DNA sequence: GATACTAC
DNA sequence: GATACTAC
């Protein structure tokens, strides 16, 4: 037969040393991890000089609290408790007039009767920069930023009525002092409908306004005021580690493929530390496979940028990818480890594409965190029948992943399954319970989608909160 | 100096009750002599652990007494309404157990008292209840309010066997590798353009007939020499360390499941299945499992006219699968993905066919699920070489709490 | 000779709460955390409040 | 539903009888409902030791 | 009283005699929740 | 096992003590030094040893030698390893003379 | 100042010299009566 | 809990590939008795190895 | 002079 | 319309 396990759903540690398992109700119950020392944090908005007002409403509007509509199902739609007295932020967001721009319909016009593609969004994430910029070296400097846009945009640099708005946008704003915020009309205003490119015959769809709150209050929350949300809780004594995340992406002009990285630790206090490199690591070719010189400047760089903060070199090195540990990248790992003896190493593939499956006998799947040694390797099923909602949130059936670690890792796959299955909900842009893939390989693939346009000889920040 | 029975089977009845509900755990706990209403309290535990949620229960027994309308489903009962006030005005929920030393049966049914007065005739189902191991989700659901900021229930009962998607394969005692006789697409020609009977077990890599039947007749040995035969163990290929070898094994396999279907298993491109043939327009039935349980109709084809006319047709479904021929540690296995075909005039292969096979996938739960790879093990497990094995099953630990979630998935 | 003392004062508490008259019930050999469950009677007319 | 004060009092009895019991280092027990007319029954117990006589 | 209706629990119960008497006298209450200077 | 410990603060960096004594000869004029090492555990504890071997003779003056002073330096760093699979990052002698 | 309190061999709180001076003077006390070639141990518990 | 130790894979990796049969017996039971004097002199001391 | 079984 | 437990 085959051994079989089932884990726990892990904790997270927020606020006072208090712990849970929602974001959304620890959140709510003890606050966040790391308290801002201030009171207030300022929001400016750029866009339309409609969806400046729409933004104002929305902000009164969800300061005294929505409510869910979730009567069968109550802890998947929970109520929005306000952002005053109750707050699970305890601060307060303002808007200091003076910190907003608009935009004039004269040059709204220009940008819509532009044949080619490119010029026009070139020049809207030109104006909005220059706005920004202008607004940067002043007295009326914000927080975070909030780029609300207008429908009549909404048909050039999405519908194109072609490069990606965002991925530019996000490269072009990354000398500024803070970062920014893209919302679209729908959001902020609940009585009007986007088509959807093709078949424009149609209009998307939204969740209820209980739930976009959550998640838009706590990204903007994480982007305002620098300090984390929450973090997993460690466990009793264990020896100190270092992950790092590794993925690859493709440039936007041909078919080269680049890749990214990531790093994450602990503090000697209480506070996670993740970032990313001021670096990119060149092409090297059309392969999803990394080489040797610079695998091993990337362990080098990861071991000197934790010995600056702890003063020593750490205990074991935990490296995620997603692709196959070939011979060739094995080994620039492992000198470059041996050259600071650094004892505990692991290596492990996350592979997606992957046939076999588990069945039962009801109308319901499994339970999530499901694992199966299927002879040397792992079968995780990180999406499930969560008993916690109440309810199994979604259509058909759940898509597992295997975990496949190097010949030269020691520890056995169950540990590192669960050591896997700890670091599913560390994602600060959501705050959903039901996440796939772990948070090292969420932050190499978000790098990617920014450095994609950042170009030749330009500034490139390790800060996370430029990309999240 | 006399007592009934009565009490006597009283007394039985609420220790039957007592040691029903520590069978499962749960620390049934006793009642003083000044009991008034409720006859017993029930914490709730998981493996040993107890959770400090507690259940009001009033115990019911009864011998050889027939019950109000007795038949398989309707069981119905009558309250008090002077005693129903003392269930109102409680914290815990109160259920009530019923039990009948005749056939040794226990039912248990909630009292509601939602917003107004209450119902006073209980309508009691056997299907549901019967205060087994099951239904134990849906009893212990009644502890948490109903606003439930947090604090969810873990999921009692343990234990529940499950089984995995793939198939051993026993593979036969020899192959017949051959002589050195290589076409790159011809060998699919000559055999095309010939009288004799077709086959597909075959393949050229290396000049190698790569055959698991005898080259000697029914058009097989027109190509290569006939005295050119080998076969020792099938142990220097099938179990081989590189993986040219295990990649032309699979391509082996395929082709030799490809030509042992014989329905009309039409193989397609875009997708790698086999999506069955209709003789004839009607639906077409398949393998009854008749297992003692049920029949079990498969109605495989569908057949879809327009949306107000019968005469014209709009589409014809079909089932197929994917096969992977996966393997880890000796004992190759087969791996079946389940997938819908669409056609239109029957021997048709549709043009927007990929809206319908979305709109299908978004209905189809597990259970469907579950029943395709059912049926798919047993239609082809009824000439030689297919030896294949029963889906292995694996024990769980935890139940998942289907009880509490009533329907609609 | 800690068991006898524990006996006495489950006891002695049960008898102090049936003395103004509260219908208190004990528990079972394998009882873990909580001792015991106590209605309100309020004179007479108990009402099911634990 | 309204009880008396006589239920009363003999619960407190019995819970006061079996006090006494329980002080001296005895070992006093109550019965069921089924019981005819005869109470709970008591063992002799020594320091901390049984004596089985009842 | 455990107070059951916090955030994060209190240990360090502060058991006061009179007022916490468990006698007659609080029933309705337990039924109500139902720089100076040196020389060197 | 140990009853109790000194709490640590937060954000403090490893740190392994070392205390070093002197002390005469049994009937004769000599001194030897004496040493014991200190440190704290990856859970919840306390280390708290001596050496495992005699510190020898070097005269009757109550100070160490550039010999003797360097070996006990190794076996408290070499304690440390065996246990936090890594280097201290601060080290505090104390000493009388 | 903090390392005064962590003597095992007293359960006061008027200690003066720190911990580790104090254990290398109670191993000492006892190291100068063992003879040459015996053995020496490293546990605290037969010092203290 | 705390009474258990893991030689690492590069340990037994370095004694894999000593060709003098005695020496590579006397690394090995030296890590090991290594190992058990760290655990005799802490607090964790169990009753058998 | 009130509370618990069950059958009518 | 059947048999038991407290006391007044
Ligand atoms: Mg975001
Ligand atoms: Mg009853
Ligand atoms: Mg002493």
């Amino acid at each position: 037969t085959f051994e079989t396990r089932i884990f726990d759903e892990p904790e997270l540690e927020f606020g006072d040393h208090h712990h849970h398992q929602d974001p959304r109700l620890g959140l709510s119950e003890a606050g966040p991890l790391q308290t801002f020392l201030g009171d207030v944090i300022k929001i400016g908005v750029v866009g339309n000089s409609k969806t400046i007002e729409d933004t104002r409403k929305f902000i009164e509007t969800v300061s005294s609290g929505v409510e869910g509509k979730g009567e069968k199902h109550p802890n998947m739609h929970p109520p929005f408790p306000g952002l005053g007295n109750q707050s699970p932020y305890r601060c307060r967001f303002e808007i200091e007039d003076g910190a907003t721009a608009a935009l004039t319909k004269s040059k709204l016009d220009k940008i819509g009767k532009e044949p080619d593609h490119y010029r026009a969004v070139e020049m809207a994430v030109d104006e909005i920069i220059g706005e920004l910029q202008a607004m940067d070296d002043g007295g009326s400097r914000p927080d975070v930023a909030i780029i609300a846009l207008p429908v009549k945009l909404l048909e050039r640099v999405w519908n194109a009525k072609a490069p990606n708005f965002r991925g530019m946008l996000k490269a072009k704003a990354m000398g500024l002092s803070f970062p920014i915020q893209i919302v679209w009309e729908d959001v902020i205003d609940d009585k009007v409908t986007i088509p959807q490119k093709v078949k424009e015959s149609s209009s998307r769809k939204i969740q209820d306004i209980a739930g976009r709150t959550w998640n838009l209050m706590t990204s903007l929350y994480y982007k305002g005021s620098g300090r984390i949300p929450w973090r997993r809780m460690p466990l009793e004594g264990e020896f100190s580690a270092c992950y790092v995340g590794i993925s690859f992406y493709r440039e936007a002009d041909g078919q080269q493929l680049f890749t990214s990285a990531a790093q994450m630790f602990d503090e000697r206090g209480r506070g996670f530390v993740l970032k990313g490199r001021r670096a990119r690591t060149e092409s090297r070719g059309r392969h999803p496979y990394m080489a040797r010189e610079d695998a091993k400047k990337i362990i080098e760089d990861v071991l000197a940028a934790y010995k600056l903060h702890h003063k020593t070199l750490p205990a074991r090195v935990f490296i995620l990818k997603t692709s196959r540990f070939k011979d060739e990248e094995a080994d620039g790992i492992i000198a470059a480890l041996d050259e600071a003896g650094t004892e505990l190493r692991d290596l492990v593939w996350v592979q997606e594409s992957y046939t076999a499956r588990i069945l039962r006998d009801g109308n319901y799947p499994v339970l999530r965190g499901t694992f199966v040694d299927l002879h040397g390797k792992g079968l995780l099923y990180t999406s499930g029948s969560m008993p916690y909602y109440g309810t199994y949130p979604g259509k058909y059936d759940p898509n597992p992943l295997l975990l496949c670690p190097h010949h030269t890792s020691e520890s056995t796959v169950a540990q590192l399954a669960e050591e896997i299955f700890s670091l599913t909900k560390v994602n600060w842009n959501s705050t959903q319970m039901n996440q796939r893939l772990p948070i090292p390989i969420r932050a190499a693939r978000k790098v990617g989608e920014v450095l994609k346009y950042v170009g030749e000889g330009e500034v490139i920040s390790a800060d996370y909160r430029k990309y999240i | 100096k006399k007592i009934t029975a009565n009490q006597i089977i009283g007394e039985i009845g609420e220790n039957e009750v007592r040691g029903r509900f520590l069978t499962l755990g749960w620390q049934f706990d006793g009642r003083s002599r000044l009991e008034a209403g409720i006859d017993g309290i029930a914490e709730v535990m998981n493996e040993g652990q107890p959770m400090a949620r507690m259940i009001a229960v009033q115990i019911k027994s009864t011998k050889e007494g027939k019950y109000t309308s007795e038949s398989d489903t309707s069981f119905t009962y009558l309250l008090r309404t002077q005693d129903l006030a003392y269930w109102r005005g409680s914290n815990l929920p109160v259920i009530v157990v019923f039990y009948r030393q005749s056939d040794h049966s226990f039912y248990w049914k909630e009292v509601s008292r939602d917003a107004g007065p209450g119902e006073r005739r209980l309508n009691i189902d056997k299907v549901a209840d019967l205060f087994n191991a099951s239904t134990v989700n849906k009893l212990a659901a009644l502890t948490v309010p109903k606003t439930g900021l947090g604090y969810y229930v873990p999921p009692l009962g343990g234990g529940e066997d499950a089984l995995i998607n793939m198939l051993p394969l026993t593979l036969p005692n020899e192959m017949y590798i051959a002589s050195t006789t290589y076409e790159p697409r011809k060998a699919i020609a000559v055999i095309l353009n010939g009288d004799g009977p077709k086959r597909f077990d075959w393949v050229i890599n290396g000049g190698t007939f790569w055959s698991f039947h005898d080259p000697r007749t029914s058009a097989c040995s027109e190509i290569v020499d006939i005295d050119q035969v080998e076969a020792i163990n099938t142990k220097e290929l099938a179990l081989h360390d590189d993986i040219d070898e295990q990649n032309r094994f699979s391509h082996l396999l395929r082709q030799t499941l490809r030509y042992q279907t014989d329905s009309d298993l039409g193989w397609d491109k875009d997708h790698k299945a086999l999506y069955f043939r209709a003789i004839e327009r009607e639906v077409s039935r398949n393998f009854a499992y008749t297992s003692s349980k049920k029949k079990t109709d498969a109605n495989v084809v569908s057949v879809f006219k327009n949306s107000k006319d019968e005469t014209r047709v709009s589409f014809v479904r079909h089932h197929a699968f994917s096969p992977r021929f996966e393997l880890m540690a000796d004992q190759w296995y087969l791996i079946i993905t389940p997938t819908y075909y669409y056609t239109t005039n029957g021997y048709a292969p549709h043009q927007f066919a990929a809206p319908l096979l979305a709109g299908k996938k978004r209905l189809d739960k597990s259970a469907a699920l579950r029943g395709q790879v059912i049926m798919w093990h047993r239609f082809l497990t009824q000439e030689a070489y297919l030896m294949f094995g029963e889906p292995p099953s694996i024990h769980l630990d935890v139940r998942v709490p289907e009880d509490g979630w009533v329907k609609e998935k």
